[PDB]
Formats: structure tokens, sequence, C-alpha cells
């Protein structure tokens, strides 16, 4: 970014209002940085893993939890709804997560 | 997790198919030959490594979920290998008060209930470590001494004893043929057991499976050990949807409670195409996504016959195809849509579609390819056929005479074998009846 900032001074240093080559300094910083965001967003935080996860859990693809929780909870469900319902399906949430066999290796 | 399954191998064949069987899952899964971790990052939850056939110890080295009965042979050659430490010699039992099956039914069923409270002690070890059990898997022969009466007699007792789980036989049929006649005696007293206890039965004609053995693999030195392999790659792909659930359209349990008609038809074919190789040349016959579905509606290749690689002129009860390997889906789906509209199944007069296909990709713990592969399970109603033939051999046989004296002493056969005639009219009456739901009296008002 330093160095940026002093490509900008370099070239306000001569300037004669270059804006094509200004640009392309700009240009070859903005695909250096998009693919180091890709690294920091995929790597780190786990960004590519993240999407299939959604695709798992919002579109339901993850078929094996949901037959678990749908035994657990049937019962629960099956009675009219109250504050403490909310605890143990949360609780057979977390047992469905065991269940489904999802777990930290790397 | 994923309802877990118990492997009960039978005679011979059972347990010569089931240490091939362990060996395939044992690479899939990238694991070792004592069932040992692969130590750098090859399994980060990427797949689920099946605990319906493994057990986990502490020190991580899965062990397979099966019980062997048999004599010592196959068990001994598992033991020399190092394929010791993904078996476990407690699961293992080894006749030495068998005394010589025989080949005799009665012989074998009757060893088993002399020693039931070992074996039960061995089942119910493997039923205490399962978590909630889905079923059984029994892998046997018929026509054998062993393959026949202890499996029958295992099967009766564990439809009394836990009559809530699903019991699965992958059994081995003999030929639509005979020339041994007490094959019909053997084949008969077993078939009953295996018809009202099991849920499930999958067929594997003998006579049919040799012919993939000679023609495919093109030995001369063949055997059963070699025939085995054929039936360790069908009976793998089967369990495809188990070991991977991560397929969110393929689980097991749901699929096979919907495929199921009724017990009353449950006696299921397989096909399959193209082959592996295990004992010839590699596989590098590559063809199109068109010729791959093509190749799944042909029942050229027969690895069963159970009449319905002879004809179709009835109905089938339902097919389900079994694909392994991505490939392009949009593809998939216009062919899929001829093949329904295209009605390659015969049909009744109220079932005129009820055949299911289900995508599965391969494993990359194998090398890489781009040569897909399918499956072909299906129940027909052409079956009855096979208890037809039967019925002609146990006429055949009851008409000689032949060793009536064992039958004597057991009060069931007294006036010779009741048992047997009591069958031949009940299996009538079944045959009748698949007819019925063939034609329109099946829905009648």
């Amino acid at each position: 970014e330093f160095s940026k900032k002093y490509h900008v001074l370099y070239q306000s240093n001569s300037y004669r209002g270059i804006s094509t080559n200004f640009f392309e300094i700009i240009n070859d910083q903005y695909s250096e940085i998009v693919n180091h965001t890709n690294q920091i967003l995929n790597q780190k935080f786990h960004y590519r893993d993240v999407v299939f996860a959604l695709k798992n859990i919002l579109l339901m693809g993850k078929s094996d939890f949901m037959d678990a929780l749908i035994e657990k909870a049937n019962d629960i469900l099956a009675t009219p709804s109250d504050s403490l319902p909310n605890y143990k399906l949360t609780r057979v949430l977390q047992e469905a997560v065991q269940l489904s066999s999802l777990r930290h290796l790397m | 997790m994923g309802g877990e399954i118990i492997t009960l191998q039978a005679g011979q064949c059972g347990n010569h198919v089931g240490k091939f069987l362990w060996s395939q899952l044992a690479k899939e899964h990238a694991i070792g030959t004592d069932g040992l971790s692969q130590l750098p990052d090859s399994s980060t939850e990427r797949d689920d490594d099946t605990k319906p056939f493994f057990r986990e110890n502490c020190r991580n080295k899965f062990t397979p979920r099966a019980i062997m009965m048999d004599s010592e042979p196959s068990v001994i050659a598992d033991v020399e290998n190092t394929f010791r430490g993904f078996f476990d010699p407690r699961n293992t039992w080894v006749a030495s008060d068998g005394a010589s099956a025989g080949n005799s039914w009665a012989n074998g069923y009757d060893i088993g209930t002399r020693n039931q409270d070992d074996i039960l002690n061995k089942i119910d070890k493997e039923i205490d470590s399962t978590d909630n059990f889905e079923g059984f898997q029994l892998l046997h022969s018929v026509a054998g001494g062993t393959g026949s009466g202890l499996g029958s007699n295992l099967l009766e007792a564990l439809c009394d004893r836990y009559p809530k789980k699903i019991l699965t036989t992958y059994s081995v049929f003999p030929a639509r043929s005979s020339e041994v006649v007490v094959q019909s005696y053997n084949t008969i007293l077993a078939l009953r057991r295996l018809i009202e206890d099991s849920d499930a039965t999958v067929v594997f004609d003998n006579a049919s499976l040799l012919n993939i053995s000679g023609k495919v693999f093109r030995n001369p030195n063949i055997d059963l050990q070699h025939t085995n392999q054929l039936i360790s790659t069908i009976i793998s792909s089967v369990t495809n949807s188990i070991r991977f659930p991560s397929y969110m359209y393929s689980s097991m349990s749901s699929i096979y409670s919907t495929l199921i008609p009724s017990p009353e038809l449950h006696f299921l074919s397989p096909s399959f195409t193209p082959f592996t190789s295990d004992y010839i040349h590699d596989d590098i016959a590559h063809k199109c996504h068109s010729s791959y579905d093509v190749m799944l509606d042909l029942l050229d290749p027969s690895n069963s016959l159970v009449s319905t690689a002879m004809n179709n002129p009835t109905y089938f009860n339902v097919y389900n195809t079994i694909i392994g390997n991505v490939e392009p889906r949009q593809i998939s789906r216009a062919m899929t849509k001829l093949q329904q509209r295209i009605k390659f199944p015969s049909w009744s007069s109220s079932a005129m579609h009820v055949n299911i296909g289900r995508r599965s990709p391969y494993l990359p713990l194998q090398p890489n390819e781009n040569e897909v592969s399918g499956m072909m399970l299906s129940n027909m109603s052409t079956v009855v056929n096979v208890f037809e033939n039967a019925c002609n051999t146990f006429d055949k046989v009851f008409a000689k005479g032949a060793f009536l004296n064992n039958y004597n002493v057991g009060d069931l056969f007294q006036s010779m074998q009741n048992v047997q005639d009591e069958f031949a009219e009940s299996r009538e009456v079944v045959q009748s009846l698949m007819e019925d739901y063939v034609a329109a009296e099946q829905d009648s008002y």
C-alpha cells in the first residue's frame, strides 16, 4: 500500500495528467489485491467452504442431519410452542451437527 | 451415524467375498490393511468413513463390523495375511462341532442350534457397540450344506429377536436347471426361511455369474476365488449411498424404504456395465454419456438369470439405476427424460412407471479417470419361474425317496418331509398371486 502511495506521488512528481499510466499502476494493484483477497477469504476464513456449506444448510442439501433433526424434534414440535422448546431444539440442533458427522481436521 | 450394518458371512464364499470387500473399502477410504489412517490430510471430512461397516478403536485403527461363521480355511487365509488387524479374532467362529455338513441343510441348521449361545454372544457384542442399527446383510450360497443351513437358522432367530430392523441377504443361486438333484432339497428348505425372514434378497445366479467370469476375465485357471472378486465389486457399488451420505439425494435408508413394494416381491437381480479389472487387462474402454446411457438398458451382460434376462413379458416392480462418476448433468437429464418415456421395462395394468436412478461421483483417493460406470438393481415378477423349476426338481427327488432317514428322527418331517409339502402349497399360492398383480385385478372396485 505504502509503495502504492509512493507511486501515486511518483506520477504527481513529473505530472502531465497521464490517466492511462496512472490507471495501469492502479490496474496492476487491483489484480494483485483481488487475487490476495481471494487467498485471504478462501484460505483464512474458509469462503469456498462457506458457500458449499450454505448450499448444504439453506438449500438443505445435508440429508443426514435433517433426518436426525426431525427424529429428535418430532415429539416436541407436535406439542405447541413455548419458551423452553427453543432450548431443547437448540440442543437437538447441536446433536444433529454431531450426528451428521461434521468435524474439524484442518 | 448413517444407520449401522452388520454383515454375516456364512460358508466359503461369504468369507472369501468378505475379505475382498474389506480390501476394497480400505483402499477407497484411504486407510491401512490394519485400518490405520493415512498420516498427511487424506480425509478432512471430505468423506465420512463409514461407521456402518467400521468401528473405530481409539488407536484409530479401523476394524470391520462383521461376523464370520464357517470352518477354519477362509478365516486362516485372512489371518495369514496382513489383512489381520482389519479382522477380529472374536467375531470369527470356526466349527469344531460341525462334523461334516455333508451337503445337507438340516445338518447345518442343526449345528447352528447347538452353538446358538456362543454365536449369539458374537452377534450381541457387535449389536451392543451399535449406535442405531439400520440392519443386517447376510452373505452366503444356497445349495451348500453350510451356506444353506446355518444361514437359514440364524435368519429365523434374528427375525424373532429383533423385529424392528432390516434383514437383507445376498444369496448365490445355482441354475435354472440341475445336474445334481438334491440341490433342490437344500434350496427348498432354505427358501422358506429366505422368503419370509428376509425383507430383501439379492440373487446372484451362478450360471450367469460364471459367464461373466469366463468371458470377461478369460483365464483358464479360474475358480470361485477368482469369481468372488466380481461379486465384491458388485456388492461394494450397491453400498455407495451409505458410505457416502454427502450425496444429498442419495441416502440409503430412505432409498431402501421407497424402492421396496412390499417384501412379497423382493428377489432382486443386478446387472452392471462396464467392468473393472481384477484378474485381467485394465479398463481402457471409454465411451460416450449416450453410450453409457444405452448400455444400462441392456441386460446382455447377465450377472444374474432370475428369468429377467431370458424374457420380460410380465412387469418390473421396481428398477433402480446406480450411477458412479460425475459427467455432464444437463445431458444426464435430457437422456433420462427419453428413458422414462421410452419405457424399456414391461408393465402391469396399474404400474406403468416406477424406475429410479441415482447419481454419485467417484472418490479421488482412487486414480482419477473419466470413465463412467453403473449398476442396475431391479425387482421383477418373472422370478416365479425359478420357484416353478424348484417345484419340478422337488417333485423329482421326492419321487425317488432319496435319504429319508435323517429327516424321520425330526418331529417336523415324521411322515417323511412334511415341511417341503407345506412349502410346495405355500409357494404355489404366492406364484399365482404375483401373476394377478401384472393384470387388472390388482385394483378392483
